[PDB]
DNA sequence: TTAGAGAATTGGAGAGTGTGTTTTTTTTTTTTTTT
DNA sequence: ACACACTCTCCAATTCTCTAA
């Protein structure tokens, strides 16, 4: 056989690699200034998105992780069963 | 190995022959007409003039790339007088995040080494009746 | 309204095939024989 | 035989459709 392709999924995501990084840094990471432009904290937020989303899966351009992101986000019971866990851990 | 032990090698290396005094046939000079065939590999000395000399320019030795999409650096040896770039970056885990790089040279990190040629010619007054004389060409590198 | 089982369309991996390559002045400085 | 240009082929990745809870 060829060699299968290499793909996103949910255990990326799910891995201490993937997004509980963004959970526990993203308080410290971005911060929005009213003595600043609208165009300046916009440009600000998406800096630590677009590294992260690089350091996580460097295939494909950051709209292509986005839009791949949707469709696993929307499917997989397992990540969106983190996701209630995460806002029942709000409602804690 | 990670990188080939050639490119921090800060120095450069060579024999000097024995002494006549102590004497072996690299210490008994040979003129130009006598360097037959046997001699191909071995350390000999050569008598005559020199007919002409070249300028100074480098040499390479071991290049040195950079791949754009995944940050890594590859090295190249050089040993023949042609060599083909490479353009690819084939490192494992460059390819197995499926991630076709392009690679681009560097100067800033590869290694040169000076290069020079001249032609030495035989002593007229040792040519023999009715020929011409003839030459022998030398590199030189380092120091 | 979600999701999962089955079918159809497309991409490009990669394997294969054929190909090409070595190789009469005119002007100007200098030595030589000829009138 | 050694880099190239071009052709051919198969296989699996993807989206679309239908069914039932
Ligand atoms: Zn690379």
């Amino acid at each position: 056989k060829r060699r299968p392709q290499v793909k996103l999924t949910a255990e990326k995501l799910l891995s201490d690699k993937g997004l509980p990084y963004v959970l526990k840094n993203a308080h410290k990471r971005i911060r929005i200034s009213s003595k600043k432009n609208s165009y300046d904290n916009l440009s600000n937020i998406i800096q630590f998105y677009q590294l992260w989303a690089h350091e996580l899966f460097p295939k494909a351009k950051f709209k292509d992780f986005m839009k791949i992101c949707q469709t696993v986000g929307k499917t997989d019971p397992v990540l969106r069963e983190y996701r209630v866990s995460l806002f029942r851990d709000e409602m804690g | 190995e990670l990188f080939p032990p050639n490119l921090t090698r800060r120095y450069f290396l060579y024999f000097k022959p024995l002494s006549q005094n102590c004497a072996a046939i690299s210490s008994k000079p040979l003129s130009v007409r006598q360097i037959k065939g046997d001699f191909l590999g071995q350390l000999i000395t050569v008598r005559g003039i020199i007919t002409r000399v070249s300028d100074v320019k480098p040499a390479v030795e071991v290049i040195a790339y950079t791949c754009d999409q995944c940050g890594y650096e590859v090295f190249q040896e050089v040993n023949s007088r042609t060599f083909t770039p490479l353009s690819e970056c084939t490192s494992e885990e460059c390819s197995q995040n499926q991630t076709k790089g392009q690679l681009f040279m560097s100067t800033r990190a590869s290694k040169f080494s000076a290069f020079q040629e001249c032609k030495i010619q035989e002593l007229s007054q040792q040519v023999p009746v009715g020929h011409i004389p003839r030459s022998l060409n030398i590199h030189v590198n380092g120091t």
